[PDB]
């Protein structure tokens, strides 16, 4: 069936926030998205240095 | 990141353990909490649980005392605090 | 109301908000990275560089 | 004359008590000479747990089968004897035994809902053809491929949580539940105080007391262990899944993003914003007139074959997004118009855009209760979800607060700049990856 | 002949656009003194004004 | 005949009678149920994401 398709575990790969599934999303993703768009603003400063 | 602290109703273990276990039942028989059902009535007396058959039993019997009544109850009928009025019984069934 | 939270909200959400942010980033890390090596540049080179020499002979 | 508020506060008021066991009476009053009367239990597909994945379902499959006191089709014949229709359904959330019949028999049928709800007798011969019988409509539904969309957008957007799971559940749980597993869900979750009687049509309130008092006193009322089964807010998790099979002439995608739940009010404003959006498959008579812009733009180049918005709500969580259904050769443009539509409400939604929504949605709410079904469904699902039933005269004061400035904040809040969930069923190497589409739901420009 | 946009949307529109379009200006004077090292607005700044 | 519960809104819609009330189809026998196989061995586990730790308790 169509039902027997479940998700495998990611656990491994997965940020640390976001590893148990009992705690509610919405909560620390602007964190997560605020970490990488710091990565990519830090990268843009540098290259128009 | 990662999981890895544990939970501490996992590795809670002996003494520990049952005070939790019990704790979120709810019931405290390792004398932790002030108890409850304060009646110095005769018919209805303050009831307190044992192990053996005497157990100290301090009276705080009128608020904001200095001294607090200290007297040995025994197994059986319920006597009072020998100064105000405050009956006792003793049930040894809590091990 | 935290801080990461914010600084996502109010710097990062907006993409120009995102580039005034990398441009008055870019300008001050152009000044202080200057600083930071010329400074390292003539300490390694102490003495030897000609503003190092430069007020002995006027 | 008489204005819209006019109506909608002419509208009778529905009445609910609570008897002794916790069970939830409620009722509301029509001309009608019919009557439709409920059983809704907060039991679902997010109360098992992975072992008993099927087991709501199978317990909504075998309660029709036989009672203890009405052994086997004898129940049936009665019903059938009063010409009335028996319906039910089970949720991931919510299950409901409903039957439309005649306000004049509205005794017998509650003594039937009774047992339904607290005798079922569960024989061992009706386990196994009703294990067969499941076996066969999964393979049935297999072949709804919406269905098929659905359950893989739930699974990947709750992994790891209760609410991933179908109701019907994989198919080894329908090849090796027992008896006993089927009496300890119905020992846990059908008990009175999460159970809403609901009625609506030419019903009197007290004569439905007087019934809900005569038959479902007592119905359970004992957790049995002192374990109250609590519900736990679920991770959500921006994810892809793609299930190709390119034998398939159309291929059905579904994205989706967070929305708050039923107890959150800006749900309102959000179901303003999909009536901007809408509804469109290729039998409607419109032609390139339409008033939504995707609408007229698929028309237009010739993309779908059918789009859809939805909300969906569960116990603080929910999924929020749309679905379509259209060739291989068009998909990747869709999803572009599609984000671009919901960028444009994220900056750039006008007034009168706004009014068309509001109009639409107070015309859905009103049209939707038409009838005494959804308006028993309507109070059955307020009182389990909302905790009360929600009139539609507040309904309606609430879609007129909504303007386009609250409305765009509140689909920047809910679409800017969020990672979504997507499923794929058919043809779908046109489908991007997830990294395009999670770059499409912010704008460059804002 | 710029007749079509004459209406309240439009106008909805550009008040929707004015803090946007602002913002992008403002990166771009921001930028431009940045880049060309401008002496008028780079001395009004207090810790840029070290190398003069 | 009368009313099914769909049509991703969660609601009791109108539907034809041969679906409402008989949602399980006509055919006769189920046929199988083909198992899944991953590339890699996958720790797919519905229940508590498999477990957390990191290293030897
Ligand atoms: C080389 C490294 C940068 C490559 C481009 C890039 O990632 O741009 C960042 C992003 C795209 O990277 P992104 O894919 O991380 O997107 C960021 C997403 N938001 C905007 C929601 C935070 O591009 C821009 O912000 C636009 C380009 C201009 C950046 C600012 C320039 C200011 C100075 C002007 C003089
Ligand atoms: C009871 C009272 C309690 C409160 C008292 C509050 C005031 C106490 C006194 C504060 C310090 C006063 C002097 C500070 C300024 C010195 C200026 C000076 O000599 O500059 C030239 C000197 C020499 O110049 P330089 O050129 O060699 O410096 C190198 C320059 N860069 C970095 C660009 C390569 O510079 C300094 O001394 C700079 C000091 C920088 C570090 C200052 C502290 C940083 C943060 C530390 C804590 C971090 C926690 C996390
Ligand atoms: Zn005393």
């Amino acid at each position: 069936s169509h039902t027997d398709v479940k998700v495998p575990d990611f656990s491994d790969y997965r940020r640390a926030e976001v590893l148990d599934s009992t705690k509610s999303s919405k909560e620390s993703s602007e964190a997560r998205k605020g970490f990488s768009y710091l990565v990519t603003a830090t990268t843009t400063v540098g290259v128009a240095y | 990141s990662g999981g890895g602290v544990p939970t501490d109703e996992e590795q809670a273990t002996g003494l520990e353990r049952e005070i939790m276990i019990a704790a979120q039942k709810g019931l405290d028989p390792y004398n932790m909490l002030p108890p409850k059902a304060a009646s110095g009535t005769k018919e209805d007396p303050n009831l307190v649980p044992s192990i053996s058959n005497k157990r100290i039993v301090g009276c705080i019997c009128e608020e904001d005392n200095c001294t607090v009544i200290w007297f040995w109850l025994h197994k059986g009928e319920s006597q009072r605090c020998p100064n105000c009025g405050t009956h006792y019984k003793l049930v040894p069934h809590q091990m | 109301p935290t801080i990461p939270s914010r600084l996502y909200s109010l710097l990062f959400r907006r993409t120009s908000t995102f580039a005034l942010t990398i441009a008055v980033g870019a300008l001050f890390f152009e000044r202080a990275f200057d600083q930071g090596a010329d400074a390292i540049y003539e300490h390694i080179n102490e003495g030897k560089l000609w503003k190092h020499i430069k007020h002995k002979y006027e | 004359t008489a204005t819209f508020a006019q109506a909608l506060q002419s509208v009778p008021e529905t009445q609910v008590s609570i008897l002794d066991n916790g069970l939830r009476v409620a009722s509301e009053q029509s001309s009608h000479a019919t009557c439709t009367v409920g059983v809704w239990i907060d039991a679902g597909s997010r109360y098992e747990t992975e072992k008993n994945n099927g087991a709501g379902y199978f317990l909504e499959h075998l309660a029709f089968k036989g009672t203890k006191n009405r052994p086997g089709n004898a129940l049936e014949k009665e019903v059938e004897s009063i010409g009335a229709h028996l319906n039910a359904y089970s949720t991931r959330e919510h299950t409901a035994y409903l039957i439309k019949a005649l306000s004049k028999d509205l005794p017998k049928v509650v003594e039937l809902l009774a047992d339904i709800v607290q005798n079922s007798s569960l024989e061992d011969s009706q386990i196994e053809k009703e294990r067969d019988v499941i076996l066969r409509e999964m393979q049935e539904n297999d072949a709804s491929m919406q269905n098929v969309v659905f359950d893989y957008l739930h699974a990947t957007a709750f992994q790891g949580t209760p609410l991933a799971q179908a109701v019907e559940g994989p198919s080894e749980n329908v090849r090796r539940l027992s008896r006993t597993d089927l009496t300890d869900y119905l020992n846990r979750h059908y008990k009175a105080p999460r159970m809403v009687l609901a009625a609506a049509g030419g019903v009197e309130h007290q004569q439905l007391l007087d019934l809900a008092q005569k038959h479902l006193s007592s119905v359970s009322r004992v957790y049995e262990e002192d374990a109250v089964p609590g519900l736990t807010p679920c991770r959500f998790t921006g994810s892809e899944i793609r299930h190709r099979d390119d034998a398939l002439p159309l291929a059905h995608v579904a994205i989706a993003v967070e929305g708050p739940g039923w107890a959150n009010p800006d749900n309102v404003t959000l179901q303003v914003a999909n009536a901007i959006i809408g509804h469109y498959d290729c039998t409607y008579g419109g032609g390139v007139h339409l008033s939504s812009p995707l609408a007229s733009v698929a028309v237009a180049n010739k993309l779908c074959q059918s789009f859809q918005t939805f909300n969906i709500s569960y116990s603080d969580t929910g999924l929020l997004g749309a679905h379509f259904v259209c060739d291989a050769m068009s998909i990747d443009d869709m999803v572009f118009f599609l984000q671009g539509q919901w960028m444009r409400l994220c900056t750039s939604a006008t007034e009168s855009e706004v009014t068309r929504g509001k109009n639409i949605l107070r015309n859905a709410l009103v049209s939707h209760l038409d009838g005494t079904t959804p308006v028993c469904e309507d109070i059955g699902r307020s009182l389990l979800t909302y905790g009360r039933r929600i009139p539609l005269a507040e309904w309606e004061s609430r879609i007129q607060e909504v303007d386009a400035q609250m409305l765009r904040d509140i689909c920047s809040k809910y679409f800017y700049d969020q990672c979504p969930a997507v499923a794929g069923y058919g043809p779908i190497e046109q489908l991007p990856d997830y990294n395009r589409i999670r770059s499409g739901m912010f704008w460059l420009r804002f | 002949m710029l007749s079509r946009f004459l209406g309240p949307r439009y106008r909805e529109l550009a008040r929707n656009w004015i803090p946007t379009a602002g913002m992008w200006g403002t990166v771009g004077a921001v930028g431009l003194v940045w880049a060309t090292d401008w002496r008028l607005i780079l001395d009004w700044v207090p810790y840029i004004n070290g190398k003069f | 005949m009368y009313y099914k519960f769909s049509s991703f809104t969660q609601k009791l819609a109108g539907a034809w009678a041969s679906e409402a009330y008989t949602p399980q189809g006509l055919k006769p026998v189920s046929t199988e149920a083909p198992p899944i196989i991953f590339a890699t061995p996958t720790k797919l586990t519905s229940s508590v994401t498999a477990y957390d730790y990191s290293g030897k308790n």
